[PDB]
């Protein structure tokens, strides 16, 4: 009776009110209801987010870029043509991505455990940065433009990440969905149905055709 | 040499017994087109058993008269020769495995005899403690031989016995 | 979900669990590798 | 205590304590028990003391070699050009090792069991230099360089022991799949950093880099 | 007064008990005056399901 939730007149969980970014009452699995199970599910919806943010930003961006006349791949099958003439192997390329992945990622996992841990300065003497202000939401050195030292802002500027992160991780899977159909680019799906309604789905598969 | 045997690669017997394999897998393989799935899989099995036979005849392991492969155990024998694999170092690795097996569960079932009820704890395990022991205990060697010499493991004779 | 966590300590876990990850690594193991008798050396 | 070797919130246990090169680095628990804990320091001691003397034979007898000053030959066959010259202690050489050894070791063992125990009319005239000051610290044998009240440069030491042990493993792990020295891995990742990489020699996977 | 401290655990010394040479904390001492005064008690089960016993106090010793 206090905040809009997801299916209007069912009894929100007793877990979670509205301290989390983005709460709408909606777990119908009891997931995250103990203290360290949501703080470890909010941090991963986080991540989530801000992975499926720059994944569909990129490639709706190579995608506009092929369609406009760059020579851009599409999002899928880009990783095969732009290995076989690149000067750097796979394997020795994954590795160095993995190699430079878990010393942040353990600096993070390691903050989520024991907040304010990093930041005694041991990494060449950084103090005030590396401290982590909340649960997922580092500063100091990641939030360069004083953009979040007003909670009045902030409390409002961070409940439309998660919104943003959820649609974009929802593209996400259209792009999955919308490529094992029409086998085209997510671009071209949007061309050929702006200017034609008439193309719209359940006509080349989605629905099952023997008769 | 060794005990009669001969090295695998001379044994007539066992050549004659890769052809027989080959030819009785070659006489129902020609069932079928060279597109179906049995075909292929009937070609892959061929592959791998055409490694079998290949692969065994390096660094040397004896075949007797009857052309098959025969596993020497003896330390000595797989010594001042090539059989050191045979079966001396899978002893070892088993020692270790069994090591590490029982390590961990000991330590498991000690540290859960000083809390209340620790039957309940034989019927619902402590998954996180199991699994932190687990991750600890590729050094037994170490701690079971510094662990003996320490007294920990040995109970000052104060068991149920009745002669 | 807590009494839930706590019902996976029993059979239907580790013993299923376990053994599952066992029954897999050891098939792996030998599908990979295809027919070992004998160690490297 | 020196730094922490995970930066951010892993107590130590038993590392509290003072002593050299104290990182709080012991997630086995092997050290709990005192005594071993005082024998396992001076097995350190004795492995880094080893292997920085065998790692300098392997590092600067073979920058000279590249460079073509000197043609001595590469340390995975140093060993089997000996036997084969003209004038060869041919392997008389290994009992002759453990026996001179051997009788030093036990020196050295008992010492470690009786601290600075040596009889007054043991050895000939030089009992007394024997007694060491400490346990693997002994006093007869640095000359100069050990008066000082800075004694805390054992840090330095047991750093380098340290190091040295992770270059004759990484020595061994590479004569082993690299087929090269050292020395020629090095010029060679120096030449072409993306290709001579671990990820294409040592592990199964990449191998597969079929497009 | 006459058996052990109650509440103090002590083991057991009857030969032909099920429970020997572990140690099970006292009830009560039977201060009434009695063969088999100390009454011990045991979590784990016997062979009969029983958890307690009554011994004489020339078979019960000190704890480990
Ligand atoms: C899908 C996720 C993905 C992620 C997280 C990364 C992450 C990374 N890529 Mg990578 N890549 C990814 C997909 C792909 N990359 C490449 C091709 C490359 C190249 C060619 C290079 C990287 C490089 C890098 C690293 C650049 C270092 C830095 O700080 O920035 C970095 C860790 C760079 C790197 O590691 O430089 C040392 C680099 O040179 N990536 C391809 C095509 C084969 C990808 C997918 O198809
Ligand atoms: C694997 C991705 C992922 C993860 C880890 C989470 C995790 C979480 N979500 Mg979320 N969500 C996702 C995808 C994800 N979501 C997507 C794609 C959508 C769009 C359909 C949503 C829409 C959504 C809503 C509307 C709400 C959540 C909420 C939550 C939190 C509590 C709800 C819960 O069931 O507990 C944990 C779930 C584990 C799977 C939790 C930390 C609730 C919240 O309060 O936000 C904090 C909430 O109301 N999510
Ligand atoms: C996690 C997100 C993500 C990932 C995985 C990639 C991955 C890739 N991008 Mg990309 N990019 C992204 C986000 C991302 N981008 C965003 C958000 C933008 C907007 C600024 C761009 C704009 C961009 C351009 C302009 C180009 C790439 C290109 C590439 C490819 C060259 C590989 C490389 O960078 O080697 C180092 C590669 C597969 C190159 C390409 O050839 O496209 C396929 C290229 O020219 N990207
Ligand atoms: C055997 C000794 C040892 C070991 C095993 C480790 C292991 C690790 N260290 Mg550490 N460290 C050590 C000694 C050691 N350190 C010493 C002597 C120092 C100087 C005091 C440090 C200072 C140090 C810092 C400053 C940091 C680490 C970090 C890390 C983690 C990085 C994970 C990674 O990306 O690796 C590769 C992954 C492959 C799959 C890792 C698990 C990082 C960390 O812990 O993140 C929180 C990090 O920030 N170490
Ligand atoms: C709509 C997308 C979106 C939104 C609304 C936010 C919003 C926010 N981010 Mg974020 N971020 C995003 C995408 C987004 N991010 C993506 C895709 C990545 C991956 C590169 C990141 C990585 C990131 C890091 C590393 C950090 C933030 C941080 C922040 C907070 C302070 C910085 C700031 O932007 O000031 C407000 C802007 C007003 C216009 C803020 C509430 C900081 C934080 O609080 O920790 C999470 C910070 O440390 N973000
Ligand atoms: C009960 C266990 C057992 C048994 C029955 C044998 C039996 C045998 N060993 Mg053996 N051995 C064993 C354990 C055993 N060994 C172990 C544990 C080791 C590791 C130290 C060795 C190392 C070893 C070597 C190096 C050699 C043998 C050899 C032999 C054979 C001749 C005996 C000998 O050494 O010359 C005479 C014995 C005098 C006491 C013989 C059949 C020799 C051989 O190969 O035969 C030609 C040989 O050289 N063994
Ligand atoms: C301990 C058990 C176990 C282990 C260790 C593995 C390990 C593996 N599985 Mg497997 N699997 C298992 C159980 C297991 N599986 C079981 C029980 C099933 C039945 C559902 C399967 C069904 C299965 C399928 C269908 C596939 C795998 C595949 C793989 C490989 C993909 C990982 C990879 O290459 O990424 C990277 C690794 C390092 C960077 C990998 C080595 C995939 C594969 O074959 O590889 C191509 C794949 O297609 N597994
Ligand atoms: C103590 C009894 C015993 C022992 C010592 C072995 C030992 C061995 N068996 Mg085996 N096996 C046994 C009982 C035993 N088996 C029983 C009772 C059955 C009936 C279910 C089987 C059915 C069986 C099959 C189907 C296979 C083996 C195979 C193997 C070999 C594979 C080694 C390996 O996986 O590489 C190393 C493992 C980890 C590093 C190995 C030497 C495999 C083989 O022949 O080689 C290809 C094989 O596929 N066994
Ligand atoms: C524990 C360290 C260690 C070990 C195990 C070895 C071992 C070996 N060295 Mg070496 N050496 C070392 C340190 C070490 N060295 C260091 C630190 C230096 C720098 C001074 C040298 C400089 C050196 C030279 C110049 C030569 C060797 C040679 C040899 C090989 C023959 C031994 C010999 O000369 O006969 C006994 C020597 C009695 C005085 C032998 C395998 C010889 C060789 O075979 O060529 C590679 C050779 O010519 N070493
Ligand atoms: C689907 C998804 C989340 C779905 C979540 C669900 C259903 C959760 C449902 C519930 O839990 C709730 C909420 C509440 C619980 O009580 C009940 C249930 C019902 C359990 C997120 C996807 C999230 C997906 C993400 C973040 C994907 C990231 C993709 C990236 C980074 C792409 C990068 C690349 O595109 C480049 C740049 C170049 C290309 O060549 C290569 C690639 C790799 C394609
Ligand atoms: C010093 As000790 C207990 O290993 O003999
Ligand atoms: C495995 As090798 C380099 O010793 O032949």
């Amino acid at each position: 009776a206090d905040r809009p939730l997801w299916s209007p007149g069912s009894e929100p969980p007793a877990w979670l009110d509205g301290s989390l970014a983005g709460d709408y009452g909606f777990d119908p699995l009891h997931l995250s209801e103990e203290p360290e199970m949501r703080k470890w599910m909010v941090q991963a919806e986080l991540v989530h987010c801000r992975w499926a943010m720059l994944g569909v930003a990129g490639i709706l961006f190579t995608s506009i870029g092929a369609k406009a006349g760059g020579n851009f791949p599409d999002w899928y099958d880009a990783g095969k043509e732009l290995q076989k003439n690149s000067d750097i192997p796979l394997g020795s390329l994954i590795f160095t991505e993995l190699l430079l992945f878990g010393w942040v990622e353990t600096k993070r996992l390691y903050d989520l455990r024991n907040p304010g841990s990093q930041g005694d300065g041991s990494f060449l003497g950084i103090t005030d940065g590396l401290k982590g202000k909340e649960n997922g939401y580092p500063g100091g050195l990641f939030d360069p433009m004083g953009m979040s030292k007003n909670e009045a802002s902030f409390k409002e500027a961070k409940q439309k990440e998660v919104k943003n992160g959820r649609l974009a991780m929802l593209a996400f899977v259209g792009f999955i969905a919308q490529h094992h159909a029409t086998h085209k680019s997510p671009i071209d799906n949007l061309l050929d149905h702006v200017a034609d309604p008439f193309h719209v789905t359940f006509a080349t598969n989605g629905v099952s055709i023997p008769h | 040499d060794i005990a009669g045997l001969t090295p695998c690669s001379e044994s007539k017997a066992y050549n004659k017994l890769e052809r027989k394999e080959l030819k009785v897998l070659d006489k129902r393989l020609k069932q079928y087109e060279p597109g179906s799935a049995p075909y292929l899989a009937l070609q892959a099995t061929k592959e791998r058993t055409e490694n079998r036979f290949k692969t065994y005849a390096k660094q040397g392991l004896l075949c007797g008269n009857d052309g098959l492969p025969h596993l020497i155990s003896d330390p000595g024998l797989a010594l001042r020769f090539n059989h050191a694999g045979e079966v001396f170092i899978p002893t070892f690795g088993f020692l270790y495995v069994a090591g590490y097996i029982g390590h961990v569960g000991r330590q498991y079932i000690i540290l859960s005899k000083e809390d209340a009820k620790p039957t309940d704890k034989e019927i619902i395990l402590d998954v996180p403690l199991a699994l932190k022991l687990a991750f600890q205990g590729w050094a037994w060697p170490l701690a079971s031989i510094q662990e003996l010499r320490n007294g920990s493991l040995l109970e000052k004779d104060e068991n149920i016995t009745v002669s | 979900m807590k009494d839930f966590t706590t019902y996976l300590s029993t059979a239907p876990v580790v013993g299923l669990g376990w053994a599952i990850f066992t029954s897999g690594l050891l098939i792996e193991i030998n599908r990979f590798f295809p027919d070992p008798l004998v160690f490297s050396f | 205590d020196r730094p922490l070797w995970y930066p951010g919130a892993t107590p130590p246990a038993h590392l509290d304590g003072s002593m050299l090169g104290d990182y709080g680095f012991d997630p086995l628990r092997l050290g709990t028990n005192p005594d071993r804990m005082k024998w396992f320091r001076e097995a350190e001691l004795t492995n880094g003391r080893w292997a920085m003397a065998a790692v300098v034979g392997i590092l600067f007898t073979d920058v000279f070699t590249s460079i073509g000053l000197v043609g001595l030959p590469k340390w995975w066959e140093a060993g089997a050009q000996t036997y084969p010259i003209d004038n060869q202690t041919l392997r008389t050489l290994a009992i002759i090792e453990f026996l001179l050894f051997g009788w030093v070791e036990t020196k050295r063992l008992y010492d470690l069991r009786n601290p600075g125990s040596q009889g007054d009319g043991s050895f000939l005239g030089i009992t007394d230099g024997l007694k060491g000051t400490e346990n693997g610290y002994p006093g007869g044998i640095f000359d100069p360089l050990g008066y000082s009240k800075t004694s805390p440069e054992k840090l330095d030491e047991l750093q380098n022991g340290r190091l040295a042990m992770l270059a004759f493993l990484g020595f061994a792990s590479t004569a082993a799949v690299n087929g090269q020295g050292p020395i020629e891995s090095l010029q060679t990742h120096l030449a072409d950093p993306f290709h001579v990489t671990f990820a294409t020699n040592g592990v199964s996977i990449p191998h597969f880099t079929e497009f | 007064e006459i058996g052990p401290k109650r509440g103090s655990l002590v083991k057991v010394l009857r030969p032909e008990s099920y429970w020997y040479n572990q140690v099970g904390k006292v009830v009560s001492v039977d201060q009434s005056g009695i063969r088999y005064p100390v009454v011990v008690r045991f979590e784990n089960q016997n062979y009969a399901g029983v958890s307690t016993n009554n011994y004489a106090l020339d078979e019960i010793e000190e704890v480990k």
